[PDB]
């Protein structure tokens, strides 16, 4: 009964926004995705790449079918919408800070749906784009999401971040802050 | 500014192993929105409707007989085999955590309450950190932030210990993790 | 035993989608895709892109064209459009953007590829089928001598199927199965376009090539 | 070492 690892392979199509997502995943991390509109497989870590494969185009034919199913489906239920759920966000840093050493910066938002958020940086007030990058939407076991953003950084004595949360499930946009605290 | 109603359709496929690839189960599901209509399971063998709106296809896709051997067989085309695969970068996947103490004032009223023990970059989430006053451990008053996966194949966490430290005093943080040997630890001089 | 498209298929799987009854897009449906690469910069792509969705078009029923007598031909035929849809939905997205044009258009090829792919692997697969494609092919090499020099008067489109009637009329395949005789009709078709000396023939059909080479 | 997937399946009818 003891459970060691569990690999998912998790797709899902979204209507009006006609986007899908093919991806793997290992005990909760991403293996890897495909890139739908490049049709192309991208590891979450160049180091995969040069040990396994994976043929992108099996990804183009599940979604291909998952979107005929979205329509079907969406028909079949007499037109139910799915229930907006706002995500929690919470910033942390990649490890303790220090002045001027390197660190990163971490927006975690989690438990949310649909699988749609607009997600922005902010330096004192400045959105920051430089060196930024995201994960797909990860999967969860009660079929909400979770999705983590990156801001690699140099700290300083003289600035405030806050990851800013846009969602259907939100009243106004959320904001999360982090100045060392 | 976009108020159109969204519709969202799910598939899952759940390969489940226990005691390396000895005991295996397979599970796939489909969810409408946020609800599993139907699934899969390799225990079972056959589809089965877990609401109402997934009878239709239980009963169509059983009817298959040549898709429930393919069903049946997944747990070694599939399962097992993307399982061995990835073993290399995944199963065996190690990092060795970081691990920093410095302390911290549980109220900006407050001398200098707690240590913290940073333990940051590891990999598997599987760890164990304890704290030392002189040798001695000391339970009952740490804290953490619990396990925190990063999204990047990385775990990180905090280990606080509530303690007015006094001078003569040697604290220590030890952790004990899958990519080392023998215990890492950092020590605090009061 | 028999050609495949694809010599040593790799193993391709169903996804039960053979009941669909509406994937191919209609004209209009198209138009209106094409009307959203409205910047010049992008008009000599949009040329490349309708001219794939073309040859698309073709190579999909040209599938059907061949083989609507392998159950599977659905499969692989619907497959082929609902792929299209999903790279629809960028192009829809980034109709000014050449150099996904430029992708969605190497990507349709691959779809192409993937279907003669699925296509040989089914074929493989179903050994009954191969048997009576190639009974097809045999008979209407006989016919290709048979017919040497008679009246091939197919203006009225009656005198292809009499022939047909005439010569294997009682063989249990023409008689029970409408996809091989079709065949075998559409044969004397091409039989009269090589009599009358017509050399683009091989390259009409896979069933064509068959027949006509050696 | 390449990973294979499971055939999405089109819902009844």
């Amino acid at each position: 009964i003891k459970e060691e690892h569990v690999i998912i392979q998790a797709e899902f199509y979204l209507n009006p926004d006609q986007s899908g997502e093919f991806m793997f995943d290992f005990d909760g991390d991403e293996i890897f995705h495909v890139d739908m509109a490049k049709k192309e497989t991208v590891w979450r870590l160049e180091e995969f790449g040069r040990f396994a494969s994976f043929e992108a185009q099996g990804a183009l034919a599940n979604i291909a079918v998952d979107k005929a199913n979205l329509e079907i489906m969406t028909k079949r239920s007499n037109y139910t919408p799915i229930t907006n759920v706002p995500p929690e966000v919470t910033v942390l840093t990649n490890s303790p800070v220090e002045l001027r050493e390197p660190n990163v910066l971490i927006c975690f938002i989690d438990k949310f749906t649909p699988p749609v958020v607009n997600v922005t940086w902010l330096r004192n007030g400045k959105p920051v784009t430089t060196g930024v990058s995201e994960t797909v939407f990860l999967p969860r076991e009660d079929h909400l999401f979770r999705k983590f953003h990156y801001l690699p950084f140099l700290p300083s004595t003289e600035d405030v971040y806050d990851c800013r949360v846009e969602h259907w499930g939100l009243d106004e946009p959320l904001l999360k802050h982090w100045e060392f605290d | 500014g976009d108020t159109r109603p969204r519709f969202l359709w799910q598939l899952k496929f759940e390969c489940h192993f226990f005691n390396g690839t000895e005991r295996v189960r397979l599970l796939e599901r489909c969810i409408y929105n946020q609800e599993e209509s139907v699934r899969f399971d390799s225990d079972v063998g056959e589809y089965r409707a877990v609401t109402e709106l997934g009878r239709p296809d239980a009963e169509y896709w059983n009817s298959q007989k040549d898709l429930l051997e393919q069903r049946r067989a997944a747990v070694d085309t599939y399962c097992r085999h993307n399982y061995g695969v990835g073993e290399s970068f995944t199963v065996q996947r190690r990092v060795e955590p970081k691990v920093t103490v410095y302390p911290s004032k549980t109220q900006p009223l407050q001398h200098h309450n707690l240590l913290v023990c940073s333990v940051s970059g590891f990999y598997p989430g599987s760890i164990e950190v304890r704290w030392f006053r002189n040798g001695q451990e000391e339970k009952a008053g740490v804290v953490s932030t619990g396990l925190i996966q990063n999204g990047d194949w990385t775990f990180q966490t905090l280990v606080m210990l509530e303690t007015v430290p006094r001078s003569g005093e040697v604290y220590t943080c030890q952790v004990e993790h899958p990519s080392v040997t023998s215990p890492l630890t950092v020590e605090w001089r009061a | 035993s028999m050609k495949l498209r694809v010599e040593n298929p790799k193993k391709a799987q169903k996804h039960f989608v053979q009941n669909l009854n509406n994937v191919v897009f209609t004209n209009k449906e198209l138009e209106d895709i094409y009307n959203l690469s409205n910047k010049e910069e992008t008009k000599e792509v949009l040329k490349l892109f309708k001219l794939k969705v073309n040859q698309f078009y073709r190579h999909a029923f040209g599938i059907v064209n061949d083989y609507n007598g392998l159950l599977e031909y659905k499969e692989i035929f619907n497959m082929m459009f609902l792929k299209l849809s999903v790279v629809f939905d960028t192009q829809r997205k980034e109709a000014n953007n050449v150099e996904q044009i430029k992708r969605n258009i190497a990507i349709l090829d691959e779809i192409m590829a993937k279907a003669d792919n699925d296509l040989s692997y089914f074929i493989s697969q179903n050994k009954n089928f191969q048997e009576l494609w190639d009974k097809a092919v045999k008979l209407t090499k006989e016919m290709k001598i048979k017919l040497k020099g008679q009246k091939l008067d197919l203006r009225d489109g009656e005198v292809a199927i009499n022939k047909v009637r005439e010569l294997f009329g009682s063989d249990k395949n023409v008689k029970e199965l409408w996809w091989f005789r079709s065949l075998l009709v559409k044969g004397v078709y091409l039989i009269k376009r090589y009599y009358e000396g017509d050399i683009e023939l091989k390259t009409t059909s896979d069933f064509a090539k068959a027949v006509f080479e050696d | 070492p390449k990973y294979v997937k499971q055939n999405t399946l089109k819902l009844a009818t």
